């Protein structure tokens, strides 16, 4: 329980999830071409959200 | 949110109506804590510049404490006026619209039947 | 003559499509020069010639500078134009086709919205003073010297500051 | 720091205060070759400020009371121990080399500050442009390792191009057997315990890298010993030198002002010498670092800022 | 950098946001934003190395594109209503593109991809002036039109801002990137409270500014751009580690530090407006922000990292670097929690 | 599509299982297209074929998660004869998490997705029963 | 006028699409920015001419001045980029990621 | 937190200056003459020009 | 404005050309000068919230004065109904709508 499974369940799994999430969110290439294409996707999504909210 | 109220002059620290408020007593825990913050600022400054902690810069510590007390006093007067005018507008709207704030009749603990939840 | 402004606006949209499609910046500057010429024509159509003539002259000097910079440093051995690449020409003709389709949809489905075939040429000049002196567009720009002195000083300070900005950047 | 942008506006123009003898002249030679007396006589008879070779205790002599402190405060490196056993496992050789480079950098900053503040020229002995020679001598003799060489090159890259090169570099060409004879005649037994291979590596480092890279950017004055050991003809050459190259020509008042700010704030001077590259030759650790630091603050005259230590006679502490 | 250019550039940097805040004209707000950008470009390129060149180029194209989207919104509003202000009945599309452009000007996620890149490669004082001064005028414009903006778009922008700010600050080691992601999370909080109470947005902006200013000053003390570089501060300047710890804990927002006060009052007003889910998610991502803050504190203050030999010579030398405003801002950003009714309005 | 996700809730749970599965699959597919577009834009593939393959993989994975979640929620509601019970949504969220773990080929992600998506779906059901506002208009 | 304004809105929309979709040339990006500027100028001028707002006629000249200052600063940054890397290719400016 | 897609990263420089490969200077070569009024007909002056 | 230096010092750096019905050069009124004037005097002193509900009549007049959406739709139907009648031939244009009129000054 204590040295294996409660540690595997709550704290180490939370740390693993947040480490994987920060790796995926900051695995960036540093290319502003990709950054501006992402900005275009953001603009398109905001237009879509406004159009469906009306 | 109070910036659109009627009779709102733009950009003055203390309007004339604020002079109708009782001023701070000048020996109260807020201004005493402001002076203590100024003294701690002076001690922090001395320790960071590697001077003696209180044996150096007595004039600097005095200026820090006095400026902190001064700014705290005037800011405290401003917030006292702001809270006073907030309560004044609140009570004015409450008096102006009594049909939205009815004096509800609360019954006593002989007409109200609270449910009983036994612990056993 | 009624759809003259519509033809000009379609040509301006085509020039902006080529500019967005991005050929070599020689051809990009050429497309934006003809877009500035078309925009000058539209301003002259809608009213006072001062604004259109001024933006034409300003972009003539501006893209003089842009062409000089492009032939200096924004060049490669084999410049890329609209038709040298199959993909770029494909999106060019696709954009033209999609523009035609979009104006057809706004003509048919939406009826009198932003585009109307029968109402074209009827709502270009809304109201004009039939008898009157000092109605041209240059009078307001002159009144910037008199009515909007804040606008005059912020434009002048922008140019002065920008001179200092460029000197500091290209100081090297 | 009294000098600043306000002082520059009110007028402290370096080009206004310069003259014909406001030069940085560095004398360089082998380990024992006529270098100390030559620079001293040049400075004496041309009216420049003489700066001897920045040793281990240079920072200790230029800061505080100026007495040489204990070695654990002043670097924990010994030239005598390097001469006795250069390949020791404590890493004394590269520790001494890096400490001497830091001392030379502080001396260069001090000399540049003196030149840009007073206008009087400086005559340095073996400045920072001639310390990679000792680097490469240690490396080719196997005394240090490639990680030490790369770390020194990194610090040299971070600290070198922010300063100006010397106006004149004077070189003394003395052969290796003559260096042997002069070292034997000096009488220091640690200095006798050196190798002709090490001195030949020093001379090779001179002739292959130091002389041309300053030849392309300043005035080079390779002189023999007999042209030397007579510090008057070299002075006539310095007088009739023409400086028509190097980056000193393109400098103006504001570039001098920013360089003066950089060389007067010593923390930015020695900022990049304390990079956190964890090389075991230089790194110390928490316990030893804290013990040495606490002993240094308990040292007399070093507990507070200079001017605030009541034990050394500072007065009006409560009013400043 | 001669004093004439210094005075002109610094006066234009000051004048930009002042014009933007003082102008009742949306166009004059736009031209104030133009002054701010065009004036801060040379201060970014001032080091003249490739990293600052990339940073200045990325900053220029990002703020230029955002400025043109602002100008589109202003011109469309002028076409629709005939005035130069989003008064009450401007189009929601115009308001949303205004929000998009001002958010990408501010640097909040998912428009935040440039901000760590821009603040990296520039000097620390330029990062300070960027992250403090450039974020007042866009927030002023957003404050001017608070009842008209879209609560759902603002709230989703706030959530993604705090999420990617917390994750980025968790990942990076560099000080400037860490403060960039901290800034992204703090703008997430300010936008989260913006549609409901702009006074709380101003309070959070002031608290964040007085929190991030002396942290940047402490970074300027030794030009420490690395976790290790700020870790050997115990040998460099030991009399500052307590203030570093207290300011980083206040940045994390624990009681009784006064940096808990903005998050506390923000979630109080948010729950007054019944968005408890939104407040809870924001608070847990603030806990992640505090996690990377606590890792920084562990690195620099509570443990003593190994030091090198030349730090002895650095301790031999003396410095007059920390100015008069460092201790004042540090104390007012550390121990001002009992003055909470005075700090709020 | 606002009418589409409103017509998700026009019928109580345990009724129109095919309809609820189809709308939930469509919503998961939309979210997968968004995520795939973000992934392709930020981290570009080596080729357009690899990019469209990644878009297809992401869209199919998210559509599978949504389909399994909606299907298992509706089946659990039908079997247990009570629609307004968040345990059905917890079972559906666990099924979606196991679908995610099966697509990613890792039991750790399977269990993680089970717990997190079950909690999220249970909170969603509680909020839709008791009128929680996710993006409330400012009222005070 | 509404068809003209819709065409101008579409011209700005495609110019913004080109601005947001980089190609190999930073000068091509700057030219897309200038197309956005021209689109906005033409909108403001035709709106002022339609509404007869001579009080708002200084607005197009002001956007011309400020956007030309933007163009000047962009050309200065582009000459810095070309001096550093030989060309203005936007894929060269990617070393700030780490 | 190094991974497969970010293990190729290097730490940033301490002074924010990156060493790049020295690009070859493309000074243009002009064949001034021989068919030129200023070359006096028979001079092939090849010119290495910067600008 | 976020800050009110212009209101405090009494200056009008940019407050005098905020709308069409403001000051114009040489007393040449903009389009819908009276309709915007009716909207501004309605909405003053009641706040932004009460302006959207109680000044809807003046704003609706001002909006389609400036945009003419109802004018175009009304005018399009007349041209559409007339053009439909020309196919069936049960309508003819008058001489004064066909270019053959008696002009007047
Ligand atoms: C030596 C030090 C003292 C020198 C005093 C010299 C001057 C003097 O004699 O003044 C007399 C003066 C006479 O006061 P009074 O007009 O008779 O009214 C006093 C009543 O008790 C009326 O006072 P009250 O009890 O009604 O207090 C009013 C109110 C408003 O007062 C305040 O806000 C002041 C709070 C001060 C603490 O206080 C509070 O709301 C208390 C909030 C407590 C929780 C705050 C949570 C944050 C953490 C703790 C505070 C921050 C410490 C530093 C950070 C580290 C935290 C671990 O007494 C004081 O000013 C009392 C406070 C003095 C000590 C201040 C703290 C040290
Ligand atoms: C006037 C006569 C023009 C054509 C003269 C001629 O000899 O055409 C040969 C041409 C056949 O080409 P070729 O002589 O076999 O190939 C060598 C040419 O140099 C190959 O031609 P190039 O190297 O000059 O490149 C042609 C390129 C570039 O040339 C142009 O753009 C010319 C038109 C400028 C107006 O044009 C295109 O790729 C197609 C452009 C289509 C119109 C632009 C539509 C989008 C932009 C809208 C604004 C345009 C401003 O037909
Ligand atoms: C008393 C508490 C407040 C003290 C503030 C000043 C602190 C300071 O300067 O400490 C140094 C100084 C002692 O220095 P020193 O030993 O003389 O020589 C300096 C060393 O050579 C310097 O050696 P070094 O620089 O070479 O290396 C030392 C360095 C090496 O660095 C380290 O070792 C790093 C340590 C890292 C771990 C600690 C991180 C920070 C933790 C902060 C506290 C957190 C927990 C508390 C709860 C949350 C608080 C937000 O630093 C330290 O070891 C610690 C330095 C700071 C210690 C004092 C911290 C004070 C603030 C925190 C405690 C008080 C507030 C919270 C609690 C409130 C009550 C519940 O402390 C004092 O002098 C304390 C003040 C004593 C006189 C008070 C007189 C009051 C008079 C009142 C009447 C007159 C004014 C009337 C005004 C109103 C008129 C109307
Ligand atoms: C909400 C409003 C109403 C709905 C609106 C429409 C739908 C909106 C959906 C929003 C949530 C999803 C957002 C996804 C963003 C991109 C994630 C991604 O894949 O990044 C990878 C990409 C790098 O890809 P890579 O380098 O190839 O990595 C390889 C993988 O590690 C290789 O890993 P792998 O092989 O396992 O790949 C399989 C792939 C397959 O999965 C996907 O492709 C996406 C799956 C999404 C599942 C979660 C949503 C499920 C919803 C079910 C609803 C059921 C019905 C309702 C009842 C229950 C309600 C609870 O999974 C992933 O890639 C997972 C990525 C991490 C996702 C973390 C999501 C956390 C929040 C979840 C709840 C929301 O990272 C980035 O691009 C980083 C920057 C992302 C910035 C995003 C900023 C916006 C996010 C929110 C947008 C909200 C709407 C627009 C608002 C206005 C914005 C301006
Ligand atoms: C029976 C009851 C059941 C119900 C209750 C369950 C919850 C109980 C309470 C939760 C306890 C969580 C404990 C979290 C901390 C422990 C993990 C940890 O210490 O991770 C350390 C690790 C960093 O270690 P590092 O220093 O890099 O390397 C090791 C040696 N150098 O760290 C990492 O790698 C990353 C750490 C990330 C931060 C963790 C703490 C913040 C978590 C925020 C959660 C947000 C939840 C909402 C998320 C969005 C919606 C899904
Ligand atoms: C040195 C400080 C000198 C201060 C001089 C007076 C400044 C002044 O006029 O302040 C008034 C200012 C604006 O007052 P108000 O009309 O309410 O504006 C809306 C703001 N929410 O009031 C405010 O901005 C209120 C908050 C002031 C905070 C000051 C300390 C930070
Ligand atoms: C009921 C529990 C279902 C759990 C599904 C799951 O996520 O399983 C994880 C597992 C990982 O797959 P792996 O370990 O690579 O090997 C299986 C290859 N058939 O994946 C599988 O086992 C997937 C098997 C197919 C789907 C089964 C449901
Ligand atoms: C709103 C909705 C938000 C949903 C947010 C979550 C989305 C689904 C989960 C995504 C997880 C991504 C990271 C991951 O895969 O974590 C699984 C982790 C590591 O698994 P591993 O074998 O290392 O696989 C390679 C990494 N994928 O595997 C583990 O850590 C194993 C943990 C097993 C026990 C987990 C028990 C539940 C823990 C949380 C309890 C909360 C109360
Ligand atoms: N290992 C090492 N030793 C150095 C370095 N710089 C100087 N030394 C040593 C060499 C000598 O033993 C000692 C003194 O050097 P000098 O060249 O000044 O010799 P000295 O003053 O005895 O004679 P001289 O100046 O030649 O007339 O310092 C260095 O960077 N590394
Ligand atoms: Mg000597």
């Amino acid at each position: 329980l204590d040295l294996i499974w409660l540690e595997k369940t709550i704290p180490k799994s939370t740390s693993t999830l947040h480490t994987n999430m920060t790796t995926l969110t900051t695995n960036q290439k540093g290319l502003i071409k990709l950054y501006f294409m992402s900005f275009l996707i953001n603009i398109i999504l905001i237009i879509i959200l406004y159009s469906i909210n009306l | 949110m109070m910036n659109g109220r009627p009779g709102h002059e733009p950009l003055k620290f203390l309007p004339d109506e604020a002079r109708s408020l009782p001023p701070p007593k000048l020996n109260d825990p807020r201004l005493v804590y402001m002076g203590l913050l100024g003294y701690c600022t002076g001690l922090m400054d001395n320790m960071l510049r590697m001077r003696p902690v209180m044996r150096a810069g007595l004039h600097r510590q005095l200026l820090f404490v006095t400026s902190f007390v001064f700014a705290g006093y005037f800011y405290l007067k401003r917030q006292n006026y702001l809270y006073a005018v907030k309560d004044h507008d609140m009570f004015g709207y409450i008096k102006l619209h009594p049909e939205d704030f009815p004096e509800k009749e609360k019954k006593t603990y002989a007409e109200i039947l609270e449910p009983f939840h036994p612990v056993r | 003559m009624n759809n003259y402004i519509f033809v000009l606006s379609s040509l301006f949209l085509v020039g902006c499509l080529g500019l967005a499609l991005k050929p070599s910046p020689i051809y990009g500057g050429l497309g934006l020069i003809v877009s500035g010429f078309v925009g000058c024509l539209m301003v002259l159509g809608f009213g006072g010639s001062f604004l259109g003539l001024m933006v034409f002259l300003i972009y003539l000097g501006g893209m003089l500078v842009v062409f000089g910079y492009t032939t200096a440093m924004a060049t490669e051995e084999y410049p890329e134009t609209w038709g040298s690449n199959w993909l770029i020409l494909g999106f060019l003709v696709l954009g033209v086709i999609m523009e035609v389709f979009l104006i057809c949809v706004l003509n048919y489905y939406d009826e009198v919205g932003v585009i109307n075939l029968d109402g074209l040429g009827d709502w270009l000049m809304y109201e004009v003073d039939d008898v009157g002196v000092m109605l041209e567009g240059g009078i307001g720009v002159a009144a910037m010297y008199s009515c909007a002195t804040w606008m005059m000083v912020v434009a002048g300070w922008s140019l002065f500051a920008g001179i200092f900005i460029i000197i500091e950047i290209t100081r090297d | 720091l009294r000098y600043g942008l306000l002082a520059a506006i009110l007028g402290d123009k370096t080009t206004k205060k310069l003259h014909e003898y406001s030069r940085v002249i560095t004398v360089d030679g082998n380990i024992c070759s006529g270098k100390n007396k030559l620079a001293k006589e040049i400075a004496q008879q041309l009216g420049m400020k003489h700066y001897p070779e920045a040793g281990i205790q240079y920072s200790s002599t230029t800061t505080g009371d100026g007495r040489p402190l204990d070695i654990e405060f002043s670097g924990s490196c010994s030239l005598e121990k390097f001469y006795d056993d250069p390949k020791s496992n404590d890493g004394n050789s590269y520790r001494l080399q890096s400490w001497l480079y830091a001392s030379r950098l502080l001396q260069y900053a001090d000399a540049l500050e003196h030149l840009l503040s007073t206008g009087q020229g400086v005559v340095l002995e073996r400045s920072i442009y001639s310390d990679f020679v000792f680097l490469e001598a240690m490396y080719n003799q196997g005394y240090i390792r490639k990680q030490c060489v790369d770390h020194y090159n990194e610090i040299k890259r971070l600290t070198l191009p922010e300063y100006l090169p010397p106006h004149a570099v004077i070189y003394i060409d003395v052969p290796v057997p003559e260096v042997q004879s002069r070292i034997q005649k000096k009488g220091d037994p640690h200095e006798m315990k050196v190798t002709s291979a090490y001195l030949q590596d020093i001379e090779n480092a001179y002739k292959k890298t130091f002389l041309p890279k300053m030849s392309e950017m300043c005035e080079v004055l390779v002189y023999d010993s007999w042209e030397a050991e007579d510090p008057t003809k070299v002075v006539e050459d310095i007088e009739y030198l023409k400086y028509n190259k190097g980056p000193w020509l393109k400098q103006d008042d504001w570039t001098f002002h920013y360089l003066r700010m950089l060389v007067q704030d010593k923390t930015e001077v020695l900022n990049y010498t304390t990079i956190p590259v964890y090389l075991p030759e230089i790194t110390i650790g928490a316990h030893q670092g804290s013990r040495i630091y606490n002993s240094f603050r308990e040292l007399p005259g070093r507990k507070y800022a200079p001017g605030y230590n009541a034990e050394v006679g500072d007065k009006w502490i409560w009013l400043k | 950098m001669n004093p004439i250019t210094l005075a002109i550039i610094y006066f234009t940097i000051f004048l930009g946001p002042v014009i933007t805040m003082s102008s009742t004209n949306l166009m004059l707000m736009w031209v104030g934003l133009e002054f701010s950008l065009l004036a801060i470009i040379p201060m970014l390129i001032n080091k003249k190395n490739p990293r600052s060149t990339e940073a200045a180029t990325k900053y220029f194209v990002t703020q230029a594109t955002a400025s043109m989207i602002i100008l589109l919104a202003i011109v469309l509003n002028y076409k629709q209503l005939g005035t130069w202000m989003f008064q009450q009945q401007t189009n929601g599309l115009i308001l949303n593109m205004t929000l998009m452009a001002l958010s990408m000007k501010l640097g909040l996620a998912p428009f935040h991809f440039w901000l760590p890149e821009v603040t990296q490669g520039i000097p620390l004082h330029m990062g300070l002036i960027l992250l403090t001064w450039q974020k007042i005028a866009p927030l002023s414009i957003l404050i001017q039109i608070y009842p008209l903006l879209n609560s759902t778009i603002i709230l989703m922008l706030a959530i993604t801002s705090i999420f990617m700010g917390a994750w980025g600050g968790l990942n990076q080691t560099q000080m400037r990137k860490i403060m960039a992601y901290s800034s992204i999370a703090h703008m997430g909080w300010m936008l989260a409270i913006l549609p409901y109470n702009p006074s709380l947005t101003l309070l959070n902006l002031m608290i964040y500014i007085i929190l991030t200013a002396p942290m940047f000053m402490a970074l300027m003390l030794n030009n420490s751009m690395t976790i290790n570089s700020i870790s050997l501060l115990w040998n460099k300047t030991p009399a500052m580690l307590t203030m570093i710890s207290l300011m980083l804990l206040s940045l994390g927002g624990l009681p009784p530090l006064t940096g808990f006060l903005p998050k506390w009052i923000i979630i109080t007003e948010l729950m007054k407006n019944n968005c408890l889910i939104m407040a809870t998610l924001m608070a847990m991502m603030a806990l992640l922000n505090l996690f990377f803050y606590t890792r920084l504190i562990y690195s620099t203050s509570l443990t003593m990292f190994p030091t090198n030999n030349n730090s002895k010579m650095m301790t031999h030398q003396t410095k007059t670097k920390p100015n008069l405003m460092f201790s004042t801002l540090a104390i007012m950003s550390t121990m001002t929690l009992p003055l909470a009714p005075q700090l709020i309005t | 599509v606002k009418r589409f996700f409103e017509s998700y809730h026009e019928v109580p749970d345990g009724t129109q299982c095919h309809r609820k599965t189809y709308i939930t699959t469509a919503l998961g597919g939309i979210c997968g297209i968004i995520g795939s577009a973000y992934s392709v834009s930020l981290n570009p593939a080596d080729s357009t074929l690899e990019a469209v393959a990644r878009v297809g993989r992401y869209t199919f994975t998210a559509a599978a998660i949504g389909a399994m979640f909606g299907l298992t929620t509706c089946v659990s509601a039908q079997v247990r004869e009570k629609p307004d019970d968040p345990l059905n949504y917890f079972i559906g969220g666990c099924a979606g998490g196991l679908t995610l773990g099966a697509r990613t080929h890792s039991y750790g992600t399977a269990a993680m997705g089970c717990v997190y998506m079950g909690t999220a779906a249970a909170l969603f059901k509680i909020g839709k029963l008791e009128g929680w506002e996710l993006f409330p208009t400012p009222k005070v | 006028m509404p068809s003209t304004f819709f065409n101008l809105t579409m011209a700005f929309s495609l110019s913004l699409l080109g601005t947001l979709m980089f190609r190999s040339h930073l000068m091509s990006t700057l030219l897309c920015l200038e197309g956005m500027v021209l689109s906005l100028f033409i909108m403001t001028s035709v709106t002022s001419l339609n509404s007869n707002s001579m009080s708002s006629m200084p607005i197009p000249i002001t956007i011309l001045v400020f956007a030309a200052c933007e163009a000047a600063v962009g050309l200065a940054l582009l000459v810095k980029v070309s001096n550093t890397y030989g060309t203005d290719y936007v894929q060269n400016l990617n070393l700030l990621q780490c | 937190y190094p991974s497969k897609e970010t293990a190729h990263w290097k730490p940033p420089p301490w002074n924010d200056v990156d060493i790049l490969k020295e690009k070859a200077v493309t000074n243009m070569t002009l064949n001034f003459g021989p068919q030129h009024p200023a070359a006096h007909g028979v001079l092939r002056l090849v010119l290495e020009l910067s600008g | 404005p976020f800050l009110d230096i212009q209101k405090k010092l009494g200056i009008s750096l940019d407050r005098h050309f905020m709308f069409l019905s403001a000051e114009q050069p040489y007393k040449n009124a903009a389009r819908c000068h009276a309709f915007e004037k009716e909207w501004i005097e309605c909405a003053h002193g009641i706040g932004g919230t009460r302006a959207k509900k109680e000044c809807k009549i003046e704003f609706d007049d001002f909006e389609e004065c400036l945009l003419r959406y109802k004018t175009m739709r009304r005018m399009h139907d007349i041209k559409k109904q007339r053009e439909k009648l020309m196919k069936e031939g049960k309508y003819t244009p008058p001489p004064h709508h066909s270019g053959r009129e008696e002009p007047r000054p």
